[PDB]
């Protein structure tokens, strides 16, 4: 009956070649844990650790091995063909590089929005002629507003975003933004 | 606790200078 | 006990694109 | 409890100079 | 004619933790 | 007709976690 | 001829890397 | 004389606990009563007849304790009180979750590895670290399998296990690693 939990390691956003592990946890004991893609005929079968913990090892993933995965569990007792409520879809992204963000000045301090289209990324902002990152924050939301002080603000700037932990996936650097005097 | 893991590579550099 | 010291900074990026004329 | 990942690396060296 | 080979079996569980 | 061979054995598992200090 | 059965699961992985010195 | 019946097992003679096993006794001549023999206790068990020369026994979701040496006899009522056929050959049934790990060694410019267990008729499967898919796998009848490595690409770290040829698969613990220099 009630739906299980499906999570991924070491991250839900990975570069290609990374070994991914899907872990499904049932809120009650089960015999089988099916992995459900959209586009597949029959589900694929997790490997049981316990009656409430199963694992699916994704060996050295590829881009097409990304998409929307769901987990359902079942007992033989329920009868043929019937599964639990499907787990929330775990969205797995496999890319070598992430879509580049935009860097823009927003509507005397000055704020700069580096914006991508992906959540839970770390956003970094660079000034030209300055090696180390100027600023960076983690953002749940797919954008980061960097505030600059008016009197040290003019200069050239770029940004990129990236996942928070290794194995890193990095966005292509954004186009350059110039702040004039 | 042990030291943290290394940061990620930075992004591609800024574009070169206008030449000839 | 205490958190460990922070990690090392990442490597530098690949160099940038060619300039404009 | 390991420390946080180090800061993002520097951006790449500035590009090669532009062509004719 | 005989059928095609079946798929590979799944990948095994993870290895034992390394030395110190 | 006869069924095909059994699939080849699955890959050995992901490598272990790192060791202790 | 129908396709063969799946292979067997693989064995446990190889051991992890050494821990901190 | 009363020649021995034939005695087989399905789906295998080696299975993991929980597997539904079927035993067949076939008699060279017609009978009524087919009796199943387990050294413990004295009294034998009955098969279910399907005809005069075939009877079956169904061992529900077997446990490791239901494993061991079985024989089968047949009889006919006219043979008189307590007379059975000559017993069948021993059917050794093994019910185990995991098989004992094999040893893996390099035999005493090509290099040969031996993966050796104690159990007869297993597939053996050679693995090299860093490489996902099995190097070689071969079936064997002796409790071991020899694999040949091209001296050129031979150094590295290797492991091995063995398993049953058909489902339901019961796998051995994998061997300790073997380092070639
Ligand atoms: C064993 O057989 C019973 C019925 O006799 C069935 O309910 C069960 O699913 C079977 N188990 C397996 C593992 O085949
Ligand atoms: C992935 O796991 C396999 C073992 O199944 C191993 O050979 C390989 O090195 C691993 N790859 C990575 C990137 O960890
Ligand atoms: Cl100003
Ligand atoms: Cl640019
Ligand atoms: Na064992
Ligand atoms: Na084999």
């Amino acid at each position: 009956h009630p739906k299980p939990w499906l999570g991924a390691q070491p991250a839900t956003v990975v570069t290609p070649g990374v070994n991914v592990t899907l872990r499904c946890r049932a809120p009650q004991p089960a015999w089988r844990f099916g992995l459900f893609k959209p586009g597949e005929i029959a589900p694929l079968l997790f490997r049981d650790v316990s009656s409430e913990l199963a694992e699916f090892f994704l060996e050295e993933v590829t881009p097409a091995q990304g998409g929307s995965y769901r987990c359902c569990y079942r007992r033989p007792d329920w009868g043929p063909g019937v599964w639990s409520q499907p787990s929330d879809v775990l969205e797995l992204l496999v890319t070598e590089e992430l879509p580049r963000p935009s860097l823009v000045a927003l509507p005397a301090n000055v704020s700069l929005r580096c914006a991508g289209r992906l959540r839970n990324m770390s956003f970094v902002l660079y000034r030209e002629g300055v090696a180390a990152p100027l600023q960076y924050r983690h953002s749940a939301q797919p954008w980061a507003d960097f505030t600059l002080l008016g009197a040290r603000a003019p200069g050239t700037y770029s940004c990129y975003y990236h996942t928070p932990s290794a194995p890193y996936v990095l966005s292509q650097r954004s186009e350059v933004l110039v702040i004039a005097a | 606790g042990p030291p943290g893991p290394p940061g990620p590579p930075g992004p591609a550099g800024f574009p070169g200078p206008p030449g000839p």
